[PDB]
């Protein structure tokens, strides 16, 4: 017996100037077979906060079903709505509550701050948050990140100016990076589900990706 | 340790073998591997030698209490459910394969099986034991339908005597016992009375 | 496990006289840290006990037994018969049968009323047994039955008893690395207790 | 006057036979403010009233929140109100977490009654003093369930348990025909008109003493307060007489 | 350690069909040959399970008790299949987290509010829905044909669905170690739940 | 014997337990209910005292169900009635959970009677004030009826009546032939009984609730269809001159 | 699994091995009377009805609270014939008899802990 | 319990009288006659016949579920008299105790042990200040393989005894006197003689005629140790054979 098994996935998050983007491939694969091809991995929490949860698909559901309940409890108690600056600490506490039986997840939080500003957090299986700007991660990580490091925040480039990220550029970059990284990885592909969020709500997006 | 039961019209038969052992050495030459729970239901045993006894004692306790509480004769399905609930709940250190059978005033004649793991199901003929895997073909090919007490007894004697010789765990006397509408009668086959083959 | 320390104790029943002797040594395996470490406890007046084995449990069992003996003596009024302490220690050891102690006690004494010598023994977890002629237990158990069986004799006066208990230990305990360097002899005659200290090889 | 020895506790039966503590609690629940509980085919309005400790201070809360599809009122003791709404919220949350459907009112109210039945039997405890008017639409049309100090809940169509309200009951019974086919505005107008009878003469309903709360088909339970209740409180004719 | 074979199922135009083998294997021997593996929990939801059998009995008793209690209460409300699926998922996950797993794998199908539902409740806390499904060792052999036919045509009728299940039984009986000639089936159309069986599978070994 | 009637664990010089008798008397001041068994079934009927028209059908009912083939017609304090119904539901549920088939009526009645007796033995909880009927049906055993008094009585009755209007109901029921009848005329007889014994100076609104279990429903407890109830209502109304 | 949300009074007990049972005859010896009572209660509740375990356990509760204060030995003359162990002497009273306790606590602390105030 | 113990010399169980009498248990003794019944159990030399009385308050009540003669074990009976709500619990308690003893020692209980267990568990209710001494008369019946038939009686106080004949109910005094007068005359008995003696005692105490279906009889015999209840036919035959 072994109370752990892999299920793949990939999470990418770009935190621009006044827009947060969370996107993820959709394929539940364990062992060598494929279970389904829809399996969305981008759940909504509030009107201005989206959670992406990769990793083992037995706790990715439990944490999703617990966070909403605790959010409802907080809203009923304090008569407000949790901002994206508190959900990080609350989820970190929940994750660390079982340090001797760790959750096998890799969560990513994206949303808007008090003012119009991008913000993407990043956790670890034991649970320790850290603010970031373009952090990605998941099963097929270590390939998504370096290209973003090259593009978003210009590194190891000289005699080049700095330009803020425009909304038209973000989707064009994300689609290209997923298309490039889908071929060389096994667990990725199928359908791509995009959850760009702005200060008017959540608008959704789905495109094809290496049809399988 | 071969145990088997067969159902016929109006009653059932029940046999066993007395060669309880402790490995390569014979512990007891003749025993009574056939416990008379209440007065009609009978319960054979297999597996270990202490967990089965404890389970049988608990079943006797609870079933006698239930029967005297309802002031009615017990139903075999109650015994099967009690055995299932006792065995399955403790499925970690209670390795005890059990087979029970008996007669009741309503739909008389029942043969129930409950192997290791707590699963319960009914079948026309039940077979269980370590040396109870060499007669499957014979019992499948010989057991027809529509037989009375005499030929059922002969068939059980032959089928058990076949495995009685092609195994190391089995060997010794035979303990046929038939439960019918009226009462319970027992007999033992010893010596040349056992059919050769 | 009775090798992390050392110890050896006998007991011989003579003619209205009982003798108990031990060996003084306390050391952590090969090393040695002291030469004086008592293993004979004066429970009662004409009674004694002879704990021998792992010392860290010897101290604890001696303390607990002394406590319970004081309680019984104070509550019940008069002294304790030698047979009672046998069941006492049996119960005390079986208290932790699953978490066993490491002691092989020997009890030797006289009846305060009859003055009939009594000697018994115990195993690791408590199994009462009484031998008339002698008994011995300790780390060096094997190399004492041979020395004691031939040299023994029934109906011995105190002097011959002391000589025999000295000869069955002094040249029979040096045939081992641990549990040496000193021997205490306790002779318990009818009227007065007497203690002697032998001398052995300092190695 | 043959009752001094038979009312000091709750676990004693009078020679006639009736628990006097239950009657005393049912009399006690009448201390508070009126609360009409109208219902319709699509929406279940719940209009309440608010008192005032003083002109300087602020008013009490009479329309709490339970979940997205259920909202309770309150009348009587304000102590046990929170202690009971906590159980409300916990049961609804557990039902949403274990299963994946909203908890129906018909089981929630039964559970609340079962919980409130315990203290009326054991010694050293006292019955609750709430007058809940649980309202909410889940799957088979909106419901209006009332709760009493004794664990004896009623189904209802429209009632005004609370403070002086018998005239409110009479008015609500006189016009109990049009409540089956009307829009939201007409139903709210009827509710406010029914509540106006409770208020003493030469007194009007200001903006700071109404707590209209509406739950219906496609909108979650929302509470209205302050100037937001003005659009509902516009027509109301001009005066009861 | 009795074990099942496969409890595969496919969606359908107004209904769901589930098939299973009436077999019980004691490791390698075929100990039992008449046990059933399909349930009728209520008037609009059915059930099927594989793996161990005693745990299937236990959940059968528990879930039947829950549904009969809910019906006996009386409110004009029942258990939609989504709620039952969520309850099974929660029970399995809670049992997993306690180091006492239920060696089982089930399929929940039903038709409520004019739509079909089908789910997977694997013991490690896995849950989802799909147009088709397979269990146990059928996840490699049974799935591909159903997936191919569904991708070619996303909507079907009763005749071709029944024949597809028949073909899948044919191939699975051909090439599986634990299987039986007979098998059960049950549709869940809006008329009700109709358990059918036993059936048979005519084969051909002409390439011998 | 006033003075000793303050706790259950206190006798009287005569020998009686006064709290139990007070509980006995406290069930009288309620409505009335009857129940008759025919050759192949039973039937009940309760005079539901309808309050102001604010309520509606399906209000607080006194014809609960305990299993697929049993049901009660409790008539007393409603909170204790609901508690007892829940206890009996739990009992039948547990029995079916592990012993197979369904509980025989006698065992369930005995268990509930012993449970309701368990409270009158201690100085910590008050006794239940409520009558209790547990008519049901079987396939082979037949049709059985039981009544449970508040304290300990669990006798088996052919047909009885519980509540305020009980003596007249017993006297009128005495003159029947309820040993060779069917389930198509005992309903009319019950309706005519409930309308021949019904006070009108203190009671104003009535709503008969009827239910039968028998061979006509092949062992299932449910409320009578509205057509038969309306026909019996018309016949009973026209029978009174 | 709890955080802190006086160490001299209770100290020197690492969290490591209380969530690690000792010799397998640990949970069957530390909690024996409770387990036997639970088994009997379950049996009675299953076969005889819901009244018997409630009545018997509340009788246990009623008789339990008349003993001497915790910092002194309890005779426990009653509750024994009611339990059923009236003559079932075993490995519960001859080994480590609580009357001769080797270690003893403070009176006020023990009584206030028995009350559950701490 | 947050209600206290009522102050008074006879208002609670745990308070002694000035002279030293428990008045509450005396009230419990007086409480048996409140219901109103009579039970007589007579043991001969090979039989243990028990007779009692049955009263139907009305006609609607069924005549098959009002019996006051329960069964404890396979071969032990009881004629419980007094308040039904407490005998109905003592019977279950005795059944549970008997089952536990059979499980723990593996043979049918002698009557003395069951009587002693019932007496002890009834006495334990007369010390704690939370109990009510439930009023009954636990009369046993059965045969033993070492001493023959035996008849034992228990009381709510807890004092049991061994009787060769017993009368319990509202007419205990005159019935006991009549049995005392009759026993001293003859010593030998038989099944028919014992049944006739019990019926005659009941008739001469109640001073009324006995209808053929008014009294139930439960007996145990050496040849048939199993506890059986006489049917209507046997009771009617014995009643019509009496005085003829």
């Amino acid at each position: 017996f072994s109370p752990y098994v892999f299920n793949g996935g990939t999470i990418l998050a770009i935190a621009g100037e006044d827009f947060a983007i969370v996107a993820s491939d959709t394929r539940l694969s364990e062992g060598f077979s494929i279970h389904t091809r829809d399996s969305p991995k981008c759940y909504k929490l509030t009107d201005k906060t989206v959670i992406g949860c990769s990793g083992f698909h037995g706790d990715c559901l439990t944490l999703t079903k617990i966070i909403e309940a605790r959010l409802k409890m907080y809203k009923h108690s304090n008569n407000k709505a949790m901002t994206t600056g508190a959900i990080a600490a609350m989820l970190s506490t929940i994750l660390y509550s079982r340090r001797f039986f760790p959750y096998y997840v890799y969560n990513i939080i994206g949303g808007l701050d008090e003012e119009g500003k991008g913000a993407v957090y990043s956790f670890d299986p034991v649970g320790s948050y850290q603010r970031d700007s373009f952090k990605a991660g998941g099963s097929a990580s270590a390939m998504l990140q370096p290209l973003l490091d090259n593009q978003v925040g210009f590194k190891n480039m000289q005699n080049v100016e700095h330009v803020p990220l425009s909304l038209d550029r973000a989707m064009r970059l994300v689609k290209d990076v997923f298309i490039s990284a889908a071929e060389r990885d096994v667990y990725t592909g199928d359908a791509l589900r995009i959850c760009i969020v702005t200060k008017e709500g959540i608008r959704e997006e789905t495109v094809s990706l290496r049809k399988d | 340790t071969t145990i088997m039961a067969v159902q016929f019209d109006g009653g059932v038969v029940l046999g066993a073998d007395s060669r309880t052992t402790t490995g390569s050495y014979i512990a007891n030459r003749v025993t009574d591997k056939l416990t008379p729970i209440h007065d009609r239901i009978f319960c054979c045993r297999s597996g270990s030698a202490a967990d089965t006894q404890a389970v049988a004692d608990a079943v006797t306790y609870q079933l006698g209490f239930h029967s005297i509480e309802l002031n009615e004769p017990p139903l075999v399905h109650t015994a099967a459910s009690l055995f299932k609930e006792m065995c399955y709940r403790y499925r970690e250190d209670l390795m005890a394969g059990i087979i029970i059978a008996g007669w009741d005033p309503q739909e008389g004649g029942q043969g129930y099986s409950v192997p290791m793991g707590g699963m319960m199901v009914r079948q026309s003929f039940a077979i269980g034991g370590s040396g109870s895997s060499y007669i499957y073909g014979y019992v499948d090919a010989t057991y027809r339908e529509g037989m009375t007490k005499e030929e059922c007894l002969q068939f059980t004697a032959n089928a058990l005597a076949l495995a009685m010789e092609r195994d190391g765990s089995s060997g010794g006397v035979i303990r046929l016992a038939a439960i019918a509408e009226s009462g319970v009668e027992r007999q033992v086959l010893l010596g040349d009375q056992i059919p050769k083959f | 496990i009775m090798s992390y320390n050392g110890g050896a104790v006998m007991a011989m029943k003579g003619k209205n006289c009982v003798a108990i002797a031990a060996d003084r040594r306390f050391g952590i395996q090969a090393q040695m840290v002291t030469t004086d470490f008592q293993k004979i406890f004066p429970m009662g007046d004409r009674l004694y006990i002879g704990l021998a084995g792992l010392a860290t449990d010897v101290q604890t069992v001696a303390q607990r037994l002394k406590f319970r003996l004081n309680l019984y003596e104070l509550k019940e009024g008069r002294q304790i018969k030698p047979y009672t302490l046998m069941s006492m220690v049996a119960n005390l050891l079986y208290e932790k049968r699953f978490g066993p102690y490491y002691t092989e006690p020997v009890i030797a004494g006289l009846d305060p009323k009859t003055f009939k010598p009594f000697i018994c023994s115990l195993d690791l977890i408590g199994c009462p047994m009484v031998t008339d002629d002698f008994v011995v237990s300790g780390t060096c158990a094997e190399q004492m039955y041979g020395m004691c069986e031939s040299l023994w004799e029934p109906n011995m006066d105190p002097d011959h008893l002391f000589e025999t208990i000295s000869q069955a230990m002094l040249n029979a305990v040096d045939r081992d690395a641990v549990s040496g360097m000193g021997v205490i002899v306790h002779i318990i005659e009818k009227d007065k207790i007497t203690t002697r200290t032998l001398k052995a090889r300092m190695d | 006057m043959f009752r001094n020895q038979y009312d000091n506790d709750v676990t004693v039966w009078s020679p006639q036979g009736r628990i006097h503590q239950i009657e005393y609690a049912m009399e006690a629940v009448k201390q508070g403010s009126a609360t009409v509980g109208l219902k319709s085919k699509t929406h279940a309005v719940l209009v309440a009233l608010k008192r005032a400790q003083s002109e300087l201070a602020a008013h009490q809360k009479k329309i709490l929140h339970v979940d997205n599809h259920i909202g309770i009122s309150i009348a009587g003791l304000t102590a046990d109100a929170r202690l009971l709404c906590n159980f409300m919220r916990q049961e609804c949350l557990d039902s949403r977490f274990v299963f994946d459907r909203p908890l129906p009112v018909s089981r929630l109210v039964s559970l609340i009654g079962s919980k409130t039945q315990i203290p009326t039997q054991r010694y050293g405890r006292r019955p609750y003093g709430v007058g809940l008017l649980i309202a909410g639409y889940d799957d088979m049309g909106p419901h209006i369930f009332q709760t009493c100090p004794s664990a004896n809940y009623f189904d209802c169509r429209a009632m005004s348990i609370g403070a002086r309200s018998q005239s409110a009951r009479t008015y609500l019974e006189r016009h109990m025909s049009e409540f089956m086919e009307c829009n939201l505005n007409e139903l709210v107008k009827h509710g406010l008109r029914a509540l106006r009878e409770t208020l003493p003469a030469e007194q009007d309903l200001t903006t700071k003493n109404v707590s209209i709360g509406i739950v219906g088909k496609d909108l979650e339970f929302t509470i209205y307060d302050d100037d937001d209740v003005s659009p509902f409180l516009e027509g109301l004719e001009e005066r009861p007489q | 350690m009795v074990t099942g074979t496969s409890v595969l199922g496919v969606k359908f135009e107004g209904g769901v069909v589930i098939a299973a083998d009436m077999l019980g294997s004691y490791g390698s021997l075929a100990r039992f040959r008449n046990i059933s593996r399909i349930m009728r929990v209520n008037n609009s939801t059915m059930l099927g399970a594989s793996g161990d059998y005693a745990d299937f009995q236990y959940l059968k008793q528990v879930l039947g008790q829950m549904v009969i209690d809910e019906e006996l209460l009386g409110d004009g409300h029942s258990y939609s299949p989504r709620a039952i699926h969520s309850w099974l998922t929660r029970a399995m996950y809670s049992r997993r987290s306690k180091m006492n797993p239920l060696w089982n794998t089930m399929v929940i199908g039903g038709y409520a509010d004019g739509e079909s539902f089908l789910g997977y409740v694997d013991m490690l806390g896995v849950a989802y829905e799909a147009p088709s499904l397979a269990t146990g060792y059928g996840a490699y052999l049974a799935q591909p044909l159903l997936r191919e036919v569904l991708e070619k045509q996303p909507v079907l009728s009763q005749t071709e669905a029944r024949d597809l299940v028949e073909r899948c039984m044919r191939v699975l009986y051909y090439r599986d170690a634990r299987s039986y000639n007979r098998f059960q089936t049950a549709t869940v159309t809006e008329k009700g739940v109709e358990i059918e069986g036993p059936l048979s599978t005519e084969t051909n070994w002409d390439i011998a | 014997g006033t003075g000793y009637d303050l706790s259950a664990s206190t006798f009287s010089p005569d020998g009686r337990v006064f709290q139990v008798e007070y509980a006995m008397k406290a069930v009288e001041n309620s409505s009335t209910a009857i129940g008759i068994r025919c050759k192949d079934g039973v039937v009940f009927g309760v005079e539901k005292l309808v309050l102001s028209k604010l309520y509606e059908e399906g209000s607080n009912k006194r014809l609960f169900n305990v299993d697929r083939h049993v049901g009660m017609a409790v008539a007393g304090l409603l909170a204790d009635a609901r508690s007892l119904a829940d206890i009996a539901r739990e009992e039948a549920s547990n029995f079916r959970s592990n012993f197979g088939y369904n509980i025989p009526l006698k065992h369930l009645a005995d268990r509930v009677a012993m449970y309701v007796h368990a409270y009158t033995l201690y100085s910590a909880v008050r006794p239940f004030g409520c009558s209790f009927m547990l008519g049901s049906y079987s396939v082979n055993d037949g049709a059985q009826l039981y009544m449970i008094d508040p304290s300990g009585v669990s006798y088996g009755y052919w047909g009885c009546a519980i509540g305020k209007a009980r003596q007249a109901a017993k006297t009128e029921i005495e003159k029947l032939q309820m040993k060779e009848m069917t389930c198509r005329d005992i309903v009319k007889e019950v309706a005519k009984i409930i309308y021949i014994v019904h006070d009108e100076v203190k009671d104003k609104a009535f709503e008969l609730e009827l239910s039968w279990v028998g061979e006509l429903t092949n062992g299932r407890h449910e409320i009578v269809p509205k057509d038969i109830r309306e026909e019996a209502e018309k016949y009973a109304k026209e029978s009174l001159k | 699994s709890p955080v802190t949300e006086d160490l001299l009074r209770k100290g020197f007990s690492c969290v490591k091995n209380e969530l690690l049972p000792s010799h397998p005859l640990e949970l069957s010896e530390k909690n024996f009377q409770l387990n036997q009572d639970k088994m009997n209660f379950s049996t009675l509740r299953n076969i005889q009805g819901l009244f018997a375990p409630l009545k018997l356990q509340m009788e246990f509760k009623a008789v339990q609270q008349v003993q001497r204060l915790p910092f002194l030995s309890s005779s426990n003359l009653s509750l024994d014939v009611l339990r059923g162990n009236d003559e079932t002497i075993g490995f519960e009273d001859i080994l480590n008899d609580p009357s001769q306790s080797e270690v003893m606590g403070e009176p006020h602390l023990m009584v206030e802990y028995k009350l559950g105030l701490l | 319990m947050s209600r206290g113990s009522s102050a008074g010399f006879d208002r609670h169980i745990t308070i002694f009288s000035p002279e030293g009498r428990l008045y509450q248990v005396e009230y419990a003794f007086k409480a048996i006659n409140q219901g109103g019944l009579t039970s007589v159990a007579v043991r001969g030399k090979d039989c243990a016949v028990i007779v009692t009385q049955k009263k139907v308050p009305d006609k609607l009540l069924d005549s098959s579920t009002v019996t006051h003669l329960f069964k404890i074990t396979e071969n032990i009976g009881c004629v419980m008299t007094g308040m039904t709500a407490d005998s109905r619990s003592q019977v279950q308690r005795a059944r549970y105790e008997a089952a536990n003893w059979k499980y723990k020692y593996g043979y049918e209980i002698p009557v003395d042990m069951l009587c002693k267990r019932i007496a002890d568990i009834s006495q334990v209710y007369t010390q704690n200040a939370e109990m009510r001494p439930l009023g009954c008369c636990m009369i046993l019946i059965g045969i033993d393989e070492e001493q023959g038939p035996q008849v034992y009686k228990c009381d709510p106080a807890g004092y049991y005894c061994g009787f060769k004949a017993t009368a319990a109910g509202v007419k205990q005094t005159e019935s006991t006197s009549f049995l005392e007068k009759k026993v001293k005359k003859k010593f030998d008995w038989t099944f028919e003689q014992t049944v006739e003696t019990a019926i005659t005692c009941l008739s001469t105490v109640l001073s009324i005629d006995f209808k053929p279906s008014e009294i139930e009889v439960g007996v145990v015999t050496v040849e048939n140790p199993k506890f059986r209840i006489l049917t209507e036919a046997e009771i009617d035959a014995h009643l019509v054979a009496l005085a003829e």
